[PDB]
RNA sequence: AAACUCUGGUGGAGGUCCGUAGCGGUCCUGACGUGCGAAUCGGUCGUCCGACCUGGGUAUAGGGGCGAAAGACUAAUCGA
RNA sequence: AUUCAAACGAGAACUUUGAAGGCCGAAGUGGAGAAGGGUUCCAUGUGAACAGCAGUUGAACAUGGGUCAGUCGGUCCUGAGAGAUGGGCGAGCGCCGUUCCGAAGGGACGGGCGAUGGCCUCCGUUGCCCUCAGCCGAUCGAAAGGGAGUCGGGUUCAGAUCCCCGAAUCCGGAGUGGCGGAGAUGGGCGCCGCGAGGCGUCCAGUGCGGUAACGCGACCGAUCCCGGAGAAGCCGGCGGGAGCCCCGGGGAGAGUUCUCUUUUCUUUGUGAAGGGCAGGGCGCCCUGGAAUGGGUUCGCCCCGAGAGAGGGGCCCGUGCCUUGGAAAGCGUCGCGGUUCCGGCGGCGUCCGGUGAGCUCUCGCUGGCCCUUGAAAAUCCGGGGGAGAGGGUGUAAAUCUCGCGCCGGGCCGUACCCAUAUCCGCAGCAGGUCUCCAAGGUGAACAGCCUCUGGCAUGUUGGAACAAUGUAGGUAAGGGAAGUCGGCAAGCCGGAUCCGUAACUUCGGGAUAAGGAUUGGCUCUAAGGGCUCAGCCGACUUAGAACUGGUGCGGACCAGGGGAAUCCGACUGUUUAAUUAAAACAAAGCAUCGCGAAGGCCCGCGGCGGGUGUUGACGCGAUGUGAUUUCUGCCCAGU
């Protein structure tokens, strides 16, 4: 696993071409961005609440979305 | 308390056969057979004792 | 039925004479002793070292005398710390008056040679 | 306090081996563990490593001595006694 | 293990290729790391210096002499022991040496000796005192030591 | 006076001692003696940091091997 | 060490379930392996035979089932050794020998020539010539040594680091390299534009930072050369980190509740691989210059060859936090699928403190040796600088940086592992290599009791309680009178405080001998951390009072002593199965041979072999047997 913290290259490996799937497990107090990649599955926890539907639709269309729970 | 036994065909402590605990998440301790400790390089003066910085052992 | 004995162990009892199977030694290693002493007695005097109450050269001194088992706890040292305090404050008071009453002549003799040199 | 009357480091044999065997190997196990001062360094830190063998804990330099001590009498005195015969040749 | 002398690991640099070869002189006593040995004629004459014997002078202190000219040293190389260039002979390259055991014999002029006695002297002084380091001492070397009469 | 000597600690040597596991096998001349067993069992014992105990690998073969030596051992077989 | 009831059944002392009473008691009658066994594993069925009574049961019998791997081993490496070829020997099968009497390399780089394939571009392929080479002894030899890399959860009647799910990782490969990034993009000049900039020429660029230790994501380079890692004994002490245990709380569920107990019990988590931080370690650097010497350890040890004191650097971080990761696991409460269900929900998975504690591990530091405590595969660094690449650009050669793509074959894998799966003719009290290890008492891995787990008393039951046994005990008065003989049994026993002789190699003897004390309870005193005072924390010793039918190491555990003789100094070893000794060994002592074409010895043979990877402080052959004190006379005989 690998812990992405700035939010930006993350949806830059969400564009890659061998980014399988996201997932979206939203717990208290976080809501986690699992990437799965061929090698790795990067993570994007943020603390706020509001920003992340800010990005759950600033995901590309064709890698398909999953809310994780 | 749990008694562990080991996870290869090895029965014996011998060099290749060490191990440590570990706590798993399914509440369980269990063995982890480790790798043997390195070493970093000795100085090519072979005259002082202590071995090179800057290089993994 | 064990917590309430070990509750009256801490208390002393049932750990008499009679009660005592392995030796002194055994039961208590005088190597740990002296080790807890040592270790005690020796952070002691590096508190007292840091905090300028004694200086390098009665720390060195009262270093040896803790391993030549001379003080039998920390009480005792401390204690024997104070007399050596005093003493040579007394003998720094004593050898300071009796220098200001060395210098104060000094130049009080200089201050006479003084009316010598500008007469003639 | 003075642990023993005459029986320094051997002490450890007990009432073993004799009193002679017991007696001369005194003065060679005293030597042997002896520390000497490294005529290289200084410092007093010559110590057996095996027999014939001593190594210097300071300067890390290893000399070929004696068996029990540090110089054999029997090397120092060829030792000065090539010296005589080098200058004696080359004169 | 085995033998009482100790070794020394001698370096030299090959003439003939760039390489450094190595070499198991027997250690004269009095030789230290980090020391220059010279090996060959010209040679000064010093401690832990091999040279041929008819370059010496008389009553000079060698050890691991050479038997015969060339064979790598045979003579005088236990702990202690050394043999002493008694007399030369210009012509006919001959030279007398006696050995540790008192007997002299007429070896070629050619055959060469480090100088100096071997290191680890006096070892067979202190008693083995236990039957127990007898024990070590033989399983170093071979099976011979519990010797029933 | 010196040489050094006393006293208290520290230290942790040793084919060191008591003693467990282990390895042994002293005595009862105990049990058993068509046995549990073609050599075992009980109590009592020896040793237990070393000439220690032990698995596997490997070497030595019959007038040969191997033997801290008892003609011991060499597949329940050994003066062949 | 069994008992009651029930179920199944023709049939129950023996099977199964439940209850009760017990045992093993973590050095196990527990949980797993190696060797060996070879289907004994698992399910269903049967009751002939077999399981020394029985059997509704079985390791029996009859049907069927069952062992899944790039990561665990084998495979690879070498060890002691084994063993071909050359050679030698040999009537001969063959033997010796393993670098020795040998033309022992079939490889590589570059260059030159010819040739081909794909956009015969450029590269690959091939032949020839030239240039270079230390290789060095074929090959075999370890399921415990060396050896890159897999962990978590789930799942079966029987298999799981192998299947499923989810997280990783190592190795190998890649004309067109699949993509980024690095290499890399700067300066001088002459003009234009007010400038901001942009042109046309010339030149540089195989990275960069830090006083340093060294750091940064990469950061050209061959033959050759040097080095490192692999790669190291035993023992002691101490320190760090875990696991366990313990203590004080908080939840959840259970047990007790005649009385008492805010109680007793159970349970209360996070993998590999990354990242960060503690925490350990450093003979790492810089400043500076120390006696009135200081620093410092349990011990030590360190210092003008640079101490203290400051400020840095590196290594290991198995601990914590984090990604993994709460989705899963577990604990409870509840709702479903009437069920088939990795069903679906609810909360919870908490906060602290201790330790000469135990085990594991990491580290530091000593001790011991006439003992110095493996090799190789494999991998890496460095020194060198033969070469290679592009001319200011869509830069080239080249990259041990990031990501992407492909592949990882072959064989083992079930179970037993031992008072019933092995060997002893057998379900044989024998034998057979290891791993994990709770609570109480206690010096303790002792013995005794208990929890987790396991079991049915060891190839039968019932009824009696005679003699003889076997194994345990107890005995008035006497106390070895018994007997070859104190054989056997008994006494003694722990600890604390006293006290301790002859003799002695001065070390011992020695727990010598001989005394006293010991319970329960209630107290007092002393021994530490953290911020004078306050707040925390543990165990331990000494003393006092009271008290019991003088009993208190109350079980368990646990030395009879003395004084003399003989022998052997000691420890050690020995007749497996009648002899453990005074025998053997032993250190010590003393002889003897031998300077290598040699001594001793092996061998049918050989330029054979062992000692010998040796060299008189050595090897070989004998006697005696520590120390102490001595060792006399005889060379006619042999």
């Amino acid at each position: 696993p690998r812990k992405i913290e700035e939010i930006k290259d993350f949806l830059l490996t969400a564009r890659r071409k061998d980014a399988k799937s996201v997932k979206i497990k939203k717990n208290k107090d976080n809501v986690k961005f699992k990437v799965r990649c061929s090698r790795y599955l990067y993570t994007l926890v943020i603390t706020d609440k509001e920003k992340a539907e800010k990005l759950k639709q600033s995901l590309p269309p064709g890698l398909a979305v999953k809310e994780l729970k | 308390v749990q008694r562990l036994t080991y996870r290869r065909r090895l029965s014996y402590n011998t060099a290749s056969n060490k191990t440590r605990l570990s706590r798993t998440p399914g509440n369980r301790i269990v063995y982890l057979y480790t790798k043997k400790v390195g070493k970093a390089p000795k100085s090519a003066c072979g005259v002082c004792p202590g071995r090179l910085r800057g290089v993994r052992a | 039925r064990c917590r309430k004995n070990t509750l009256a162990r801490r208390k002393g009892r049932h750990m008499g004479i009679g009660k005592r199977k392995g030796t002194a030694n055994a039961r208590m290693p005088e190597k740990v002793t002296w080790m807890r002493r040592m270790r005690i007695l020796r952070r002691l005097l590096r508190r007292y070292r840091e905090s300028k109450k004694i200086d390098r050269h009665m720390y060195h001194s009262l270093y040896l005398k803790v391993k030549g088992n001379v003080f039998k706890n920390k009480r005792i040292l401390m204690e024997h710390i104070h007399k050596l305090k005093a003493d040579k404050a007394r003998k720094k008071l004593l050898a300071d008056q009796a220098e200001a009453r060395r210098s104060k002549t000094k130049e009080a003799r200089k201050r006479r040679e003084e009316r010598l040199q500008a007469k003639k | 306090a003075k642990r023993t009357k005459k029986v320094g480091i051997v002490g450890k044999y007990g009432t073993r081996y004799g009193a002679s065997l017991r007696k001369m190997v005194k003065k060679i196990e005293i030597s042997q563990h002896a520390k000497y001062t490294c005529s290289f360094c200084g410092k007093t830190k010559m110590k057996r490593r095996a027999v014939g063998i001593w190594h210097c804990g300071s300067c890390m330099k290893t000399v070929a001595g004696g068996a029990w001590t540090y110089n054999t009498t029997s090397a120092v005195t060829v030792k000065s006694a090539i010296r005589r015969l080098k200058e004696l040749k080359d004169q | 293990p085995g033998r009482g002398a100790p070794l020394a690991k001698v370096v030299f640099r090959d003439p003939y290729r760039f390489k450094k070869r190595t070499e198991l002189f027997i250690a004269a006593e009095g030789i230290h790391t980090g020391q220059f040995v010279y090996c060959g004629k010209k040679a000064q004459l010093n401690i832990g210096n091999v040279l041929p014997v008819g370059t010496m002078p008389e009553g000079t202190i060698v050890c691991c002499l050479e038997e015969k000219p060339g064979d790598r040293g045979k003579l005088a190389r236990a702990s202690g022991n050394y043999a002493t260039v008694i007399s030369h002979n210009p012509e006919t390259k001959k030279t007398r040496v006696k050995l540790p055991s008192g007997s002299k014999k007429v070896i070629s002029s050619a055959n060469r000796a480090v100088v100096g006695v071997v290191a680890g002297g006096g070892r067979i002084d202190k008693p083995i005192l236990k039957a127990g380091r007898a024990y070590h001492k033989y399983k170093a070397k071979r099976n011979c030591w519990p010797r029933v009469r």
